[PDB]
């Protein structure tokens, strides 16, 4: 049962070998080409603007009115007493006193809240995935694998249980919001706490939902002597400020290079943390003892050899005729291929001690890597560093 | 005579060109804006238009009368129904060409509009047009009384100082009006004295003068007709097509030129200076923004400018070498000390 | 459809000369950048040479393999493009192919041009 | 001399699905790419010209996006006359070199 | 622009200053009289 | 916006109420602006879209032969640009966002 | 607006609306660094020895 | 960015960055992204005279 661990990284070929008695080694081969992190995402709730419902004022002509509380977001209702209201065609009582206007003022949510408006969440217990071209004796096949442990993949003779990521780590917190396709991370008050001003003036636990929570320190005021109008004076939209006081929200600012996206919420490439594997390989995929070819004299040549991101080196070997599984046990070459001439490699030691391996035996190979012509690339490292 | 200046535009004709807030959508506008320019001082722009000035709808000569494209036939209104604003209106000045001479105030865009019978033409472009002031005091609007200073402006001439710009031919221009279907057939219907070219899918025509009608063609959708003039020639704009062979048939002189002469600048209050040992106060009591440009006559000047626009009071030490100020476009003022 | 037709191959005398030839039509020759390529067995496609037009010199650059022994020389009496092969070694045999090189942007003078078209091919056979 | 990777090298697949190939560089090539595609025995053909072009012939859902050094090909629908070799084509700094191929299969 | 319909073009240089030139291919263009040419694809653009 | 004093179908009039009675005015005499022109798309009902810039109020205006009836409101018009560029006006090109 | 971090645990974010003619001078690790300028697809370089 | 020898000269040498782009999808423009004129830079901020 072969155990291993692997950088999380995209575009990185990982090349492992089993050594055990009577067969050879088989290279193993992996290329995960995106490592996805989906959470678990509750919506709380959603909001946009508001819109301050102002029904219409009775005006009562030498009488008097009461209110009536409607149930209705942010109702307010106040009884004005002593106006004297014009219109076009003139006034509209003959008792200058003892008149009364009804005001009444609520906040409904903008005709626009289907296509502007902030959706909530919390968010927990992340849930981390990759597209593996996993290879096992020449079986280039893709797939998937959600890494979390008893989540194993089958496809020939060996499974994989790929799983956990050795970090609970995520760029997302608990709370988050999403807006305009793109995930801001804000600690927006819950279902009730939606103080004026801010994040929360408008709380629909869903979209076309009926039920609106509205707190927009809303207050009546005294309409102008010969005028018929409802004024107020309430707390601007929190949704306006938060747009006008936002940081950009995580595509620009989360660390280990994740990128964000929004259907559904996920942080893929996030080049961080260990994956373990497990790989419980039969005994059908192995065949050395007469069947690859041995004994052969080829020993070592160096044709180029720079220190650099990319495969900064070229070596040589001079030779049955079959296929060998190479690879080096240490990290001071990263060898592009996993099996056989020249080969192909990366090293960030000045003077590289590799042996190389064939699955015969092993060859010694020394060199002396020059510098790399340009000092800014647009390819992540493909080789770890050693001291010295 | 004004007649030596159009030996070469009366060879010519307006053009419709694309532009982006027209009045409801983007739209082919034949007032279409190539070009914007203000770098001149005093607010005189030069606009680069699609339409022509100063002739008429066949190229008689004909004063301050703008000169369009609507759709393959060149109509003409006068220049007082003309009205651009950039944000607020501007003036047109006078049109010469292709060209035309404004005095415009500062703004992001340039908007230029007119109206025929009953629709609104317009045109908007995002070029910036730029105030910049003459002088040492910043203005918005020039003054009624100051100093005559010099200036860069753009001049009311239109006579040759040696600029120029390109005139070639046309691309063959599509008109999906002459294209009909009579039942059966696709009819391609030219208008008489010029040819149309026929892209249909397969053969490539050339009709003269015909109403002709194809079989081989069910629905116009698939044939296109290009009206051939090949007699007027144009700006190398980049909004038309080119054609072919050549393209390049003369030089058009470019009108309303930087010309130097003379801008009136403002002057400032005359500030209350304070005499003390080794003391200058001056009180500065602006009207506009002004700079105060200020030097030691020594080997180390300690130069300062600074622009003023509140009542100020800055104090200055003067040696027995020199000291001198200037305030805004008043002319230098030296002072020395004494024991 | 322009239209390209190699001529001339077969096989060989090694170490010597043989010629190619493509006789082209479909478009403005004498203004034509014009190339070859040549596939391998084993091994896949190289660049050979590249020709330019009158209004630059009738200039061709070549590759590395084949400087001094490959030559091209055009002419515009008729419309074809000829390879005088000259020395061959035994790795110069590979299917060749005439193409054209549209000139795609010119970016400060000295353009770039990919290969558009190309011929049927045809087999130079060098052994013994 | 500017050495590519033609990468990977076996992306077969089935119909209707999405598929995708590399040529990434080593030198900074700004847009001169050019993907081209192979069949058997017969001659190359330009599919996609300065990485964002595509070819007047070639059905859309071939499609280019990239730069530099690294490129891109995605097949928005992999129809069943796309058993090819893809290539890849450098033309800013002789040697025009090419990439060594894909070769796309299916079944 | 030289717009060829259903076609290709070159481009071809004219030693000006910062002469950029680029071919396009994918354009589906509009004048007044409607559309110019009927190719989907297969159109070009030349910008210099 | 979009019908006539009796109520059948029309495009682009608007009706109004002048002491009693309706009337109709053409769309192509109704002005408004913030603090440079507008200009009018479409009408429907009682909403009215139109192609304003960013400023500090609206006044919308017309005329009837000898009358100027307009209308300013100090309702802020916000002028909010896509993408990390900030244009008060947009370009001649560019890419989609 | 210029948008810049790096991709490392530390990215140290810079949001900056750059409206004249500027110089900016930053640093790349071996780890990363991110550049978003305008509308522009981002940027992403790295360093090597 | 722009240099000419005289002002009747023939030739020029002019780097402004002058980069062509994509046009939008139905319309004949000739787009261009460039760097502004460092003329008019210098006419804004230059040191007094």
């Amino acid at each position: 049962e072969h155990a291993t661990t692997m950088p999380s990284q995209a575009g990185i070929s990982y090349n492992t070998i089993v050594n055990r008695a009577g067969y050879a080694p088989l290279p193993i081969s992996i290329t995960p080409t995106k490592i996805k992190l989906i959470p678990t995402v509750n919506l709380e709730y959603v909001t946009c603007h508001y819109k301050t419902g102002m029904d219409s004022p009775a005006i009562k002509c030498c009488g008097s009115q009461e209110c009536t509380p409607t149930y209705r977001p942010d109702e307010q209702c106040k009884v004005f007493t002593g106006v004297y209201p014009f219109m076009w065609g003139g006034a509209y009582c003959f008792c200058d006193t003892e008149n009364t206007q009804v005001s009444k003022a609520y906040v409904m949510k903008s005709d626009d809240c289907l296509a502007d408006h902030a959706e909530a969440y919390k968010a927990h217990t992340a849930s981390v995935q990759a597209f593996l071209n996993i290879t096992v004796g020449e079986h280039s096949i893709v797939t998937t694998v959600y890494v979390n442990g008893e989540t194993p993949v089958n496809f020939n003779g060996v499974k994989i249980t790929a799983g956990p990521l050795s970090t609970a780590w995520t760029p997302f917190d608990r709370k988050i919001v999403q807006y305009a396709g793109e995930i801001y991370n804000y600690d927006f008050p819950e279902y009730g706490a939606g103080q004026p001003g801010a994040f929360g003036d408008i709380q629909s636990r869903t979209v076309s939902s009926s039920d609106l929570y509205a707190n927009t320190n809303l207050v009546l005021q005294r309409p102008k002597a010969g005028a018929i109008h409802v004024p107020y004076t309430q707390a601007p939209s929190g949704f306006e400020q938060w747009k006008k006081d936002k940081a950009p929200s995580l595509k620009f600012t989360a660390p280990f290079g994740c990128e964000i996206y929004t259907n559904p919420i996920r942080a893929e490439n996030c080049a961080v943390g260990s994956i373990p594997l497990a790989f419980d390989i039969p005994d059908a995929l192995f065949t050395r003892v007469s069947e690859t070819p041995t004994l052969s004299a080829a020993e070592c040549t160096l044709n180029e050899c720079v220190y650099s991101s990319d495969f900064g080196g070229i070596a040589t070997v001079k030779y049955k005729s079959g296929k060998c599984a190479v690879h080096v046990p240490s990290g001071t070459a990263t060898l592009k291929e996993a099996a056989v001439a020249t080969i192909h490699f990366s090293t960030a030691n000045i003077h590289p001690e590799f042996r190389l391996q064939i699955c015969t035996s092993y060859v010694t190979c020394k060199g002396d890597c020059h510098p790399p012509k340009d000092h800014i690339v647009t390819h992540p490292q493909y080789h770890a560093q050693t001291f010295t | 005579s004004t007649e030596e200046l159009f030996n070469e535009y009366k060879l010519t004709r307006p053009y419709m060109a694309r532009c982006i807030r027209c009045a409801v959508g983007s739209c082919h506008s034949p007032i279409a804006i190539e070009a914007v320019k203000s770098d001149g001082h005093d607010g005189y722009v030069r606009l680069q238009t699609s339409s022509q000035y100063g002739l008429d709808s066949s190229g008689n000569l004909k004063g301050r009368t703008m000169r369009y494209d609507m759709h393959g036939t060149i109509k003409e209104i006068p220049l007082h129904q003309v009205s651009l604003y950039t944000s607020r209106p501007c003036h047109i000045v006078d049109g010469h060409g292709y060209f035309l001479l404004a005095r415009c105030p500062a703004g992001d865009s340039i908007t230029m509009e007119f109206k025929k019978d009953s629709v609104r033409h317009s045109c908007s472009v995002p070029y910036e047009v730029k105030f910049n002031p003459v002088g040492r005091e910043l203005y918005t609007h020039p003054p009624e009384h100051g100093v005559e200073q010099a200036c860069q402006v753009y001049a009311h001439d239109a006579q040759n100082r040696g600029a120029y710009v390109e005139m070639h031919l046309p691309g063959s221009e599509v008109d999906s009006s002459l294209v009909s279907l009579s039942g059966s057939s696709v009819t391609v219907t030219p208008p008489d004295g010029t040819s149309a070219l026929v892209e249909c899918e397969t053969k490539i025509s050339e009709t003269i003068n015909k109403t002709k009608q194809f079989s081989q063609c069910t629905k116009k959708e698939q044939c296109r007709a290009y009206r051939l003039q090949n007699d007027k020639w144009v700006y190398n704009s980049d909004k038309l097509p080119k054609a072919a062979g050549a393209t390049l048939k003369g030089k058009l002189h470019v009108p309303f030129l930087l010309a130097d002469g003379k801008c009136t600048v403002p002057l400032a209050p005359e500030p209350m200076i304070t005499f003390g040992f080794r003391s200058v106060s001056l009180k500065l009591h602006p009207k506009n923004p002004t700079y105060l440009i200020t030097r030691q006559l020594a080997d180390e000047p300690h130069y300062t400018h600074e622009l003023i626009s509140e009542p100020a009071v800055r104090n200055f030490t003067v040696t027995e070498k020199g000291w001198e100020f200037v305030w805004g476009n008043h002319p230098p003022k030296r002072f020395w000390a004494q024991e | 459809e322009v239209q390209l037709v190699e001529s001339g191959a077969g096989l060989v005398q090694p170490g010597g000369s043989l010629r190619l030839s493509c006789a082209a039509s479909g478009f403005t020759f004498s203004d034509s950048w014009m190339s070859w390529v040549r596939q391998s067995p084993g091994k896949g496609l190289e660049w050979v040479g590249r020709i330019k037009g009158k209004p630059d010199g009738e200039t061709a650059a070549y590759a590395a393999s084949v400087k001094g022994r490959f030559s091209i020389s055009r002419d515009d009496s008729k419309n074809t493009l000829y390879l005088q092969m000259n020395s061959l070694k035994t790795e110069d045999t590979a299917v060749y192919y005439c193409t054209r090189d549209d000139r795609t942007s010119c970016r400060r003078g000295v353009c770039y041009a990919a290969f558009h078209s190309w011929g049927q091919g045809v087999l130079v056979t060098v052994s013994s | 001399d500017i050495q590519m990777t033609q990468s990977p090298s076996s992306l077969s697949a089935s119909a209707g699905d999405r598929v995708t190939l590399t040529c990434r560089a080593s030198q900074a090539i700004s847009f001169y790419l050019a993907w081209y595609q192979q069949k058997p025995g017969k001659a190359p053909k330009r599919l996609i010209y300065d990485a964002s072009e595509l070819q007047g012939g070639v059905p859309s859902r071939f499609s280019g996006s990239g730069s530099g050094t690294d490129f891109t090909l995605s097949i928005n629908s992999l129809q069943p006359e796309d058993s090819a070799t893809y290539f890849c084509l450098q033309y800013d700094s002789p040697p025009f070199t090419f990439g060594p191929g894909t070769k796309v299969e299916i079944k």
